RNA sequence: UUGGCACCUCGAUGUCGGCUCGUCGCAUCCUGGGGCUGUAGUCGGUCCCAAGGGUUGGGCUGUUCGCCCAUUAAAGCGGCACGCGAGCUGGGUUCAGAACGUCGUGAGACAGUUCGGUCCCUAUCCGUCGCGGGCGCAGGAAAUUUGAGAGGAGCUGUCCUUAGUACGAGAGGACCGGGAUGGACACACCGCUGGUGUACCAGUUGUUCCGCCAGGAGCAUCGCUGGGUAGCUAUGUGUGGCAGGGAUAAACGCUGAAAGCAUCUAAGCGUGAAGCCCCCCUCAAGAUGAGAUUUCCCAUUUCUUCGGAAAGUAAGAUCCCUGAAAGAUGAUCAGGUAGAUAGGUUUGGAGUGGAAGUGUAGCGAUACAUGGAGCGGACAAAUACUAAUCGAUCGAGGACUUAACC
């Protein structure tokens, strides 16, 4: 596994950061390893999704960020990117056995040359 | 690996019965001087028990007048005439290295 | 730690015989009729080549 | 003198009926063919060259299926030549079958060493650390590279370097186990390789 | 594995209670030594009125190390302490009683004089 | 070595000992071969041949040296800027402080003592170790290779038996050969035993957060603690040195004249070392002396003064992409839908050790059940779900002479 120029602390709140991120956007702009470390942990969350259990949503619930992703009005409730994860995202993959991401290369970035990829679900 | 599963299948002792860490065993254990072959009984505290298939090893210790001694046999060893599990212990963790830095009373495994 | 003797230009150009750019590896595309790199999406276009993004 | 080439596939141990427990490495040598005999006429030397597994189509050149062919099989992952060995035995595509070996047969396993990368001289060569406190700042450093009068530094001062993936022959290790309906000889002791390394198992030379 | 400073409990009547090995015989330059090995070692505490006295130098067989030995069965033997036996020219011990366990190997280096006086030979 | 001389260096050749790394000589310490012996035997001595390998851990001394303890087959002597400080140390020496003894009226001095006392440098070239790119090698390719030449390896103990024999008055006690088993070193590898294992499992403290409870997350060295997979590893495991052949050294001879004898020598044979050359391991055709075998592609098009040039191609290779058994980067190797190359997924496995939720018992901390449960990086197999799409670029058409045969 990738060391991603970060301690283990960093590392793993850089993962669950960019994680939601894919979770609540289906589709973000970051560097090429960082898009390849990212499918990994997604494609695992999306599987807890479909697993759809309390024991299930409580793995998610311990990596996936507290992040508001829309506010929907019923009285408007907020819905947080955990919902949107059980209740959106992994249904949306019911008969699809794994494969819920694709890289897109896209070219390097002016200010660091980094490889840059559109990381997206699907 | 799965064709050394198949090689080694054969070599595996069914006889074994099913022990964890905690359990007190008796180890009838072969000893093969010169010709003659004699029986040795080796009763202790199941200690660890490690590896897959045929090297799996497991670690009997006994405090013999005095002194702790341990003794590693493989699982599937035919210089293990029998396995007996004397008691069931109530432990909470696979390896008990902590059995190595106390003496008596405070070692006796909770039998269930 | 110090150069003895300053180096000369031909040894100085020789040094640097290695030091270059390798051409991009890229291709004319079927929709875009424009370049772009290989196994990369194609921005005249708008897409990945003909495959619709 | 025998020869076959097959791949490490792991190690284990086995129970000899003695009752002891040994190391073994298991060598698969499946799909061994004869491709060419060698002859001090034609070539200059006595050698049998064999092939080692089939390789997809798509994954040879014509050149290699050109040489196959002359065998009537399939192309080849490996091809190796074994001299030291009696030419009348073996015909162009005959199978090398592991039976060719016995128990209590005693062979040479060469094969290449798993790669460490870039090494410096405690690991590459064996050398001493100098001390690690006292004030030293002197560690994993390799020593004075000579005396002043030759001003030049001799050939075979080791220093750091690439450090595996070097061919390494093993010599007399035992053959424990012959399988033929699998393929498989067991070898006591280790060979050279990382797991799927080839490794040329011919008849010990002493 | 025994080297040259390392203290071992002694196993026997000989006055001596605890030894520190000066060298490990039987090779130039070797350096450790298992059960069954012969060392030269200085007793350093002994019990008062003895025959063996603190600050002699004796030849003891090492009976039992922390490290232990490997059957050739592929089973192994560890114990809790380092203890050695004090012996003469001829691997006879000075003592009368041998005390705690002993290990096997003794009956296989020509220690059979011990082997006969250890309460349990493991 | 102690010296003599003052020839290089005072616009600096900047240091004793130790550490690290060795390499060379042989005047040989051990191991091998031999002659003599005050060589009965054992244990020795001495000289000749012999430099292949080997040749130690401590205490005291700053100490080289030495003395001592304990080993060893042995603990060799020298050279290399008293080898090695742009490699290290900084104890000694060698500065400013201070004190003692001593000398000096004194300032001070002493190569008497004592305590304290800044160790700079990013490697250009050659050199050394690794690793690529280029072209060459009279066509272009893909494999398999010969080995000119090079490197590596090269050590040795104890026990039993022969045999209480040979020898000897006894005491003692073999050669030669046979067997077993070690030490040091080397190579490989992780099945075993252990180590590590910062994206594995569990326990646990404080505090903050997730609205609250329950369950979790952050931070505190990875918070701490107990375990631990893959990998990498030694203290772990496997294997090696060997044997053998050829020619020799010293040496012992045979045959043998010069010199009717004798004579190992002049002609001519033989025996004879750990050494030399093979044997064993590795590199190796840039071996420009560019080698060999097998297989593949073929003799295209255009213009050109013949010379040759240009262009599309063949076999084949690459760019690019997925990667690891490979790796600093290149390289290498596995793959690119003619698909298991990676990820995911499913099923396992190691590992951890009994999840959550619910229920039961208990006043409660907790316990038990559901249930070897739940979790499970890197390991295994299956699976085309995701990404290895699409393209492009490079790459032959084979000179002359002669000879034998076409
Ligand atoms: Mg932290
Ligand atoms: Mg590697
Ligand atoms: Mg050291
Ligand atoms: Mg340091
Ligand atoms: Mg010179
Ligand atoms: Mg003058
Ligand atoms: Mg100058
Ligand atoms: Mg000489
Ligand atoms: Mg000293
Ligand atoms: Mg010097
Ligand atoms: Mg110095
Ligand atoms: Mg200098
Ligand atoms: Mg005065
Ligand atoms: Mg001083
Ligand atoms: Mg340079
Ligand atoms: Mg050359
Ligand atoms: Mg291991
Ligand atoms: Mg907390
Ligand atoms: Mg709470
Ligand atoms: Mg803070
Ligand atoms: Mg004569
Ligand atoms: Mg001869
Ligand atoms: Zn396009």
């Amino acid at each position: 596994y990738r060391k991603l120029g970060r301690t283990s602390s960093q590392r793993k709140a850089l993962l669950r950061d960019l994680a939601t991120d894919l979770i609540v956007f289906e589709r973000i702009e970051t560097t090429e390893a960082r898009a390849k470390e990212i499918r990994k942990v997604v494609e695992k969350l999306i599987t807890s999704g479909k697993k759809g259990d309390l024991h299930a949503r409580r793995q998610a619930a311990a990596f996936i960020r507290h992040e508001v992703v829309e506010v929907v009005q019923v009285k408007n409730r907020p819905v947080y990117a955990l919902q949107k994860l059980f209740d959106d995202v992994a249904p949306r993959y019911a008969e699809r056995q794994g494969g819920y991401t694709r890289i897109l290369k896209k070219g390097p970035r002016r200010g660091d040359g980094a490889p840059m990829v559109i990381i997206e679900l699907v | 690996n799965k064709l050394i599963d198949e090689i080694t299948k054969s070599q595996l002792n069914p006889d074994v019965p099913n022990f964890r860490p905690g359990d007190t065993v008796r180890v009838h254990a072969k000893v093969v001087e010169g010709t003659r072959e004699r029986i040795q009984l080796f009763e202790g505290v199941v200690i660890k028990r490690r590896g897959a298939g045929i090297s799996e090893t497991f670690t009997v210790r006994k405090i013999s007048n005095s002194v702790g001694v341990e003794r590693t046999f493989p699982v599937h060893t035919p210089r293990i005439a029998k396995l007996e599990v004397i008691r069931r212990g109530k432990v909470r963790r696979a390896k008990l290295y902590y059995l190595r830095n106390l003496r008596g009373k405070a070692a006796r495994i909770k039998e269930i | 730690a110090v150069p003895f003797r300053r180096t000369s230009k031909a040894k100085k150009r020789k040094r640097r015989t290695h030091v270059k750019l390798q051409l991009p590896g890229m291709n004319e595309c079927s929709n875009c009729g424009e370049y772009r790199l290989s196994h990369h999406v194609c921005p005249e276009c708008g897409q990945y080549d003909g495959k619709d993004v | 003198t025998k020869g076959i080439l097959g791949r490490k596939v792991g190690m284990t141990q086995v129970f000899t009926e003695n009752g002891e427990l040994i190391p073994v490495t298991v060598i698969e040598a499946a799909q061994n063919v004869v491709l060419q005999k060698k002859t001090v006429e034609t070539d200059g030397y006595e050698a049998v060259q064999i092939g080692f597994e089939d390789k997809r189509a798509i994954l040879s050149n014509k050149p290699e299926q050109g040489h196959v062919a002359k065998a009537n099989t399939t192309p080849k992952r490996f091809i190796r030549e074994f001299r030291d060995v009696n030419l009348d035995e073996y015909e162009i595509g005959a199978e090398v079958k592991v039976d060719v070996f016995a128990e209590g047969d005693i062979i040479d396993a060469t094969g290449v060493s798993k790669g460490k990368g870039f090494q410096g001289v405690i690991k590459r060569h064996g050398q001493s650390r100098g001390p690690m406190a006292h004030g030293s700042r002197y560690h994993r450093r390799p020593g004075s590279m000579g005396p002043v009068a030759p001003n030049r530094v001799f050939k075979n001062k080791l220093l750091p370097g690439r450090m595996g993936g070097e061919q390494i022959t093993i010599q007399n290790l035992e053959i424990v186990k012959v399988d033929v309906e699998k393929n498989v000889l067991l070898v006591k002791g280790n060979v050279p390789g990382a797991k799927k390394a080839l490794v040329q198992i011919k008849t010990a030379t002493k | 594995m025994i080297q040259q400073e390392s203290r071992m409990k002694v196993a026997d009547n000989s006055g001596a209670r605890e030894v520190l090995t000066i060298k490990v015989l039987g090779g130039s330059g070797r350096k450790t030594a298992n059960i069954g090995d012969v060392v030269v070692c200085t007793v350093k505490q002994a019990t008062p009125g003895g025959v063996v006295k603190k600050g002699e130098v004796v030849k003891a067989v090492i009976v039992r190390t922390k490290s232990g030995a490997r059957r050739q069965d592929g089973s192994y033997i560890k114990f809790d302490e380092n203890a050695c036996v004090i012996i003469r020219d001829d691997k006879s011990p000075r003592g009368t009683r041998i005390f705690g366990p002993v290990a096997r190997e003794l009956r296989e280096n020509n220690f059979m004089k011990i082997v006969s006086l250890a309460p349990e030979v493991l």
